[PDB]
């Protein structure tokens, strides 16, 4: 994250609607139950794997904004 | 700020469960013994101003150089700020007594206290001597459970200062 | 006609009379009603999970920080000359989760100083598991993957492989302070995961500190060593004899 | 995240002066009924699964479409989660009854659940119906004079009524 | 094993901190309510046999089909094990009364309850009925405070089984 | 872990030799008789609770000292732990049965187990007896000829006997 | 980590028996004088920093080679380690005093302490001497008749002395 | 006829193996602490008339209908048979106590006793009550500490109670 | 079977009387003697395989012809049977050590030994000298007290054979 690509963090809005709730039901609750919708920030260098991860869990995003630029 | 009640709520919600026998028993002790601390707070709020002057005088005798110029204490405005600080500490001690817990005291004084002493170069020993005067005099105004609750809270404040 | 009517008084009487020999004290259980005393890991198991909800207050936030430091840095002391105040403030408003704050601590120079420089890479991987995950490593598959990831993508990606992992996602997630959980059977482990966490964990009082006599040598590569690469021992024996006889 | 005592302290600190006659008067009055409140809390926590089961049976009685396929609680997991949520709201109502302040329940869940149930597709008036069903069942279980000293607990019945009414209104 | 004492000490140590006022307050409430609870444990230990026998009777009467042959309740061994189980639950109720907390129950009976009752096909309802009975004459046997304590622990056990 | 396919591969490799024709013969035989192996594995799987419950009943019949106070399996948490251990050993035996070689059972399950029980204070003679009791109660399910084509399967019966004996000897 | 009550419960359970009447008498007597125990714990807590400071002053006056360059406690970090060790050990003695048994010590405080000190090169004799000095500094505060009710507490003094001696002997 | 040693030997023989280490330890511990067993057996033997007479007194005061004309212990012959049955049962309970095993009891005094009593019309409930009364009157003697070195014999008390309960539950 | 405790009980029972002093003294003597017997059983149990192999080889030494083809000893099955027989004798000797009586021998071996030796033409001298080998081998395995007990049982079995 030393170079220019590392900066310009982005703000991600994530919703965990039933498409993810059913997968959590079949898998189980091992972290405390939390609200479906929230707002999250992820760096550019780590934007790809984190968003692949949130799609893997089944959560659906609303929109993404740019904190810098 | 939380008392026994709200810490019980917090732990029961944290474990994702209802309130069991132990939680209700601790809340029972707190509810039943809320009274003596309430008369302790009564006796302390009757005597706030006398204690403000007593504490400032005691810290000034123990620290003579503070009043002299070249130190913070010199000046009437700084005298009034000392009086206001000790009044704040006394009010928060009565707040803790009423709340039956160190919650109000802790989050209104202790949270971010050492850094603030570092920043305005306030000696915690000034407040320690003032609160020691408060304790020594509190040995006479209050008797029984109320007195020991007041002294426990004053001792907690003193320990947190050091 | 043993009992035509509803009342069972004879059956209950005899059941109670015969239950007496069933509750006799067994052989012995002094050290057995808690084998954790043999593990010497009672405190870790009875230390409940510490979390940080959204509306959290000042109280236990310092407690959450203390738990985080005691877990991540071992029992090694952390002088407030080393505590990152900016990270704590970023946590106080929820700009970062507990997971993000733990990522930060892992990437501080205190964490590196303690676990990366005075140690080899095997020890670094073992400590990363024991601290950021709670468990011991299972096999050299993990060690090889992590060492290759280090040498190819830097300490940053190496620590991310621990923090943004799937395992960390379920077991702890965003708002749970890591705890030693290899003592209890974790699904899909070897029987050596429990043994490894037992060997790494020397006690509640002890710690995995750099600044000791031994120089913070590896504890578990000896343990993790034989199963992975000693299946070919028998034929390697004949090869070594053949070389020696020449 | 504040109870009656800490709420009064917060108001006293915002107005900045010591705590006065009347504030400490109501605080002592609340302190004398501390056991009177503990018993209601204990009744709620002891009858919790019973209240949940009774509310489930009723709510599925008057309104049937949820049981039928296509309902929000039709699949077996979804109605399991329905029982989970109704248990959680009952638990937070017990918390509110103990402390005396709606805020701990309100700020934690009342805001979030509204939009969350918009997202999930649950008709909120059914949730409010479940809330009033637990209201009735909990009143039934708490009015029980047996096994405890009698008293004028109308204050606590009224307070629980307020908690359930406000929960039903806010979810809807 | 959670007590008031042990829960307090574990919460304190989890924050690397000494025992403040509130923790000692909870412990004082526990020591003040340890008199009725030890009295209740003494009473339920005097009447252990009557309670066990009555509970076995009540389980059979409410579940008559169990004792008929080709079922679990048939044979001397399984009814002896029934009385053994009820003695276990009663022993741990008295333990939870003495320890003024549900530590012994949660450690012994509730730790791994459903998995054992499932792999041995045992039915929770049998033990729920036995405990309902024991609650029944626990109300009759204990006057006032000890009654409420013992009923709290028995209700904890019942809700764990339910 | 390795099945017998990758055993053949590894022994072919570590001598730098292609797989022989004879080795291909044994592995093709393994593949043709594979369907019976799937039948045996499914027999172990679908009847797991039965096997475990039967073995547990016999085990606590033989030595009551486990279940009485002061015994290893007593406090009703350690009973669940016992049943879970037996489930795990059964699961790994079925894995080794599907694979064809005991690599799964001897690597993922049996390496650190004997001294794990030594650390916990658990008797290992009782654990080995439990494994042998599961072998007995599982051969009867494995031989069940109902709802399946009939054929000779003494080979797989010897195979599963060897795996259970291997687990019991390793653990003890 | 077991208070007096849970230690007694564990012994009773191992004997597979209900709690005896004499044991209940012991526990009732313990819980009767428990206010004295609470006072002793509050004296060890309220007057803790004074105890650590005084014990450290006497320790570093009597044994000067620690603070010398090359000494074990020489730099600032090692002085802070000294102070935190002493505070932790006083904290654990207060914990044991409240609980009533040394279970908290041997579970958490002393679990691997000798191993740590033999690894760090610390002279365990010095740490034991520090715990002795904390004993002497703490007995003064425990015996403070001021601000409490007058009553014999010789049993508490002996118990706390045994706790400190056990901590020293485990460290030594 | 067996004792605990021969029971362990026979079970080992059925298994077919040498006696395990744990079984040897149990038998050695039984032998070591068997002098308490000798004291208990001597107490039962020495006081036997006292136990029998006290049990008879309490039983016949409690159950008047027996010693009435037409009652089942009415004439001197039936009364003597009653007392002789009590004495024989106590004798075999002391035998089983010395042997550490109830084989001699269930093998000589109880293999055909319920059928005999029923075929004689004797109330088996009263016989079980008599056995319980002997149990109480004999515990009063075993717990005596005169003439012997004080020690712990709770396990022996529980074992003798289980023998009396075996008789009383295999008669009724 | 027939041990010291069992013989005591049977004698006190045939006469139809309580256990008087002499019975208790014999019981005490056996209980105190049980320790040396227990570690003797430990020693023989630990050295099971070595003792069996040595006994078999002593057999094949003293009776060289038996190993020739056409006789009892020839054939791996017959060697295995010899090893099994030696294991049987050794195991029952350890049993009789633990029981502190000659019960297990007189039940599982000596009872009906001559008939079954005669039916299969088994030579008693075979086992006699194999037991002689074991007798010599416990000369070093066991020393002091327990050696007397082990020798006593070995020689009792030898006397039973001859
Ligand atoms: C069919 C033939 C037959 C007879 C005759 C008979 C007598 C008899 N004597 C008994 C003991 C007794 N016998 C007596 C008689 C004494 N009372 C004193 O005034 C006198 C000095 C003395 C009489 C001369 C007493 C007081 C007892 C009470 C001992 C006990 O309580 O067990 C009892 C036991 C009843 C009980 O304990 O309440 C009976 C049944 N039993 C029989 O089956
Ligand atoms: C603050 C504590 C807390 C609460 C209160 C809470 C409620 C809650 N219920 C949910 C799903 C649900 N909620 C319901 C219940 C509704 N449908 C019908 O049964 C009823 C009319 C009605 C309840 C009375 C159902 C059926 C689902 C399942 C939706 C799905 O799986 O897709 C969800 C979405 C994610 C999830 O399944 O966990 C939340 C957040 N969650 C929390 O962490
Ligand atoms: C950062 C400091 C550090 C280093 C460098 C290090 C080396 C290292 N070498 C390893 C194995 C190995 N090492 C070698 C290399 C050797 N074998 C050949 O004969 C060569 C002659 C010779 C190289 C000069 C090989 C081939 C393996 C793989 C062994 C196997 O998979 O069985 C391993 C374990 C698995 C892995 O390869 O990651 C480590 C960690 N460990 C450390 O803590
Ligand atoms: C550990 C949990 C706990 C329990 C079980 C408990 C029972 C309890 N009930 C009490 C009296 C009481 N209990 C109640 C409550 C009942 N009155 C009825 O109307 C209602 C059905 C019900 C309330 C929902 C009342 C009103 C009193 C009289 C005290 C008062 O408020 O003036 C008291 C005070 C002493 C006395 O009995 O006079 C206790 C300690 N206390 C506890 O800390
Ligand atoms: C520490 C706490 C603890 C508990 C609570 C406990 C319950 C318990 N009871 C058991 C026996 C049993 N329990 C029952 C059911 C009972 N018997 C019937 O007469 C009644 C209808 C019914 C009671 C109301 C049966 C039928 C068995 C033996 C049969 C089997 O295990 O499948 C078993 C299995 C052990 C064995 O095989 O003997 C457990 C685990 N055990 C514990 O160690
Ligand atoms: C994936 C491979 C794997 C295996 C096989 C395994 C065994 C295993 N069993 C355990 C517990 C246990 N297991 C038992 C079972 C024994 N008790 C009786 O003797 C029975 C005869 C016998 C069961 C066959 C008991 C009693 C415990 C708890 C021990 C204690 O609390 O002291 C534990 C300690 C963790 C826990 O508390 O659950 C392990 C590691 N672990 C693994 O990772
Ligand atoms: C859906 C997953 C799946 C299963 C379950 C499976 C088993 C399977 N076994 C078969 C035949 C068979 N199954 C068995 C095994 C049985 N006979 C022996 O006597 C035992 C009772 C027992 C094994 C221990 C045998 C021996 C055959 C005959 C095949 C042959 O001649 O080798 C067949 C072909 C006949 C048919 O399709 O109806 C299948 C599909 N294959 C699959 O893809
Ligand atoms: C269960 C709670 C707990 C305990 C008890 C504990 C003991 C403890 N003391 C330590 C260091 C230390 N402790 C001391 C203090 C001792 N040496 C001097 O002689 C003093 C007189 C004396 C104080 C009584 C010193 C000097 C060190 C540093 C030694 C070194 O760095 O080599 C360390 C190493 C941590 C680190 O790397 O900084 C531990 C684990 N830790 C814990 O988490
Ligand atoms: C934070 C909660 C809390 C605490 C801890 C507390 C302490 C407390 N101290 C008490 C008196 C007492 N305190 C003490 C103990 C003292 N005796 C001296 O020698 C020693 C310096 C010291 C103990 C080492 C004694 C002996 C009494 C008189 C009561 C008795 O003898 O049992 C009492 C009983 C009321 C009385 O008779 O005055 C309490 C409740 N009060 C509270 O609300
Ligand atoms: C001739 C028949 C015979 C008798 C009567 C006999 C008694 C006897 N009791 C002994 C000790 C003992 N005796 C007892 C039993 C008693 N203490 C318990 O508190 C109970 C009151 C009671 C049993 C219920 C105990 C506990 C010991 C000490 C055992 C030990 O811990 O070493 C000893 C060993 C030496 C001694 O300490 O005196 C003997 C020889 N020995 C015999 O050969």
């Amino acid at each position: 994250a030393i170079t220019t690509q590392g900066k310009r963090i982005y703000k991600i809005t994530v919703s965990e609607a039933g498409a993810y709730a059913t997968n959590k039901h079949r898998t189980g609750y091992r972290a405390p139950i939390r609200q479906s919708n929230y707002t999250l920030t992820v760096p550019y260098d780590r934007f790809l794997p984190e968003m692949i991860r949130l799609h893997q869990s089944g959560a659906k995003i609303v929109n993404v904004t740019s904190v810098i630029s | 700020s939380r008392t026994v009640i709200t810490e019980v709520i917090a732990t029961a919600d944290s474990q994702g469960r209802f309130l069991n026998s132990t939680e209700l028993q601790a809340a029972f002790g707190r509810f039943e013994r809320a009274v003596p601390a309430i008369e302790a707070a009564r006796a302390l709020t009757k005597n706030q101003d006398a204690l403000v002057k007593g504490a400032v005088q005691a810290v000034f005798k123990k620290f003579p150089y503070v009043t002299q110029p070249g130190e913070k204490g010199y000046g009437d405005s700084n005298q009034a700020k000392c009086a206001r600080d000790i009044g704040y500490y006394l009010r928060f001690i009565t707040y803790s007594l009423v709340a039956s817990g160190t919650g109000p005291l802790d989050d209104y004084v202790i949270a971010g206290l050492r850094e603030v002493n570092r920043a305005f170069n306030l000696n915690p020993l000034w407040y320690i001597e003032a609160l020691n005067y408060i304790k020594g005099e509190t040995g006479k105004l209050l008797s029984g459970q109320s007195k020991t609750e007041a002294l426990l809270y004053i001792d907690h404040a003193i320990n947190a200062l050091s | 006609p043993v009992a035509p009517p509803l009342e069972f008084t004879r059956e209950a009487e005899r059941a109670a009379w015969l239950a007496g020999a069933l509750t006799l004290p067994s052989s012995l259980g002094h050290t057995e009603t808690h084998g954790q005393e043999r593990i010497r890991a009672v405190g870790a198991l009875e230390a409940a999970q510490v979390t940080l909800r959204a509306p959290f207050t000042e109280e236990q936030f310092q407690g959450a920080l203390y738990a985080i430091y005691k877990q991540v840095f071992g029992n090694t002391y952390v002088m407030e000359s080393e505590r990152p105040t900016t990270a704590e403030s970023q946590l106080k408003d929820g700009r970062i989760t507990v997971r993000g704050f733990i990522r930060l601590l892992a990437k501080t120079e205190a964490y590196k100083s303690r676990f990366l420089y005075t140690t080899s890479q095997n020890r670094f991987i073992e400590l990363n598991h024991k601290l950021l995950l709670g468990r011991a490593p299972y096999d050299q598959a993990e060690i090889i993957r992590h060492l290759d990831l280090w040498n190819s993508q830097g300490y940053d990606a190496e620590i991310d492989s621990y923090i943004e992992s799937e395992e960390y996602q379920e077991f702890f997630g965003e708002e749970v302070v890591p705890f030693f959980r290899g003592f209890k059977y974790q699904v899909g482990q070897n029987p050596l995961g429990f043994n490894g966490l037992v060997r790494l964990y020397d006690g509640y009082a002890g710690s995995d500190t750099e600044r000791n006599q031994s120089g913070q040598v590896a504890r578990l590569t000896d343990r993790l060593s034989r199963p992975v690469r000693e299946q070919s021992s028998v034929d390697r024996i004949e090869r070594l004899l053949r070389s020696y006889t020449s | 995240m504040n109870d009656v005592f800490t709420r009064a302290i917060a108001q006293a600190d915002l107005k900045g002066s010591f705590l006065l006659e009347s504030d400490l008067d109501k605080l002592a009055s609340f302190a004398k009924e501390g056991v009177k409140r503990l018993d209601a809390v204990a009744a709620l926590t002891n009858n919790a699964p019973a209240i949940i089961s009774d509310a489930a049976h009723k709510l599925f009685a008057e309104q049937q479409e949820l049981i039928q396929p296509g309902g929000n609680a039709y699949p077996h997991r979804r109605m399991a989660a329905c029982l989970r949520d109704m248990e959680i709201i009952l638990r937070y109502v017990s918390y509110a009854l103990l402390a005396g302040d709606a805020s701990v329940l309100d700020d934690r869940c009342l805001n979030g659940l509204r939009e969350t149930y918009n997202a999930l597709g649950t008709p909120t008036q059914s949730v409010a119906r479940a809330v009033q069903l637990m209201k009735d069942a909990a009143m039934v279980h708490l009015k029980s004079t047996a096994n405890v000293t009698v008293g004028d607990c109308s204050s606590l019945y009224s307070e629980a009524a307020t908690y359930f009414d406000k929960a039903a209104a806010s979810i809807a």
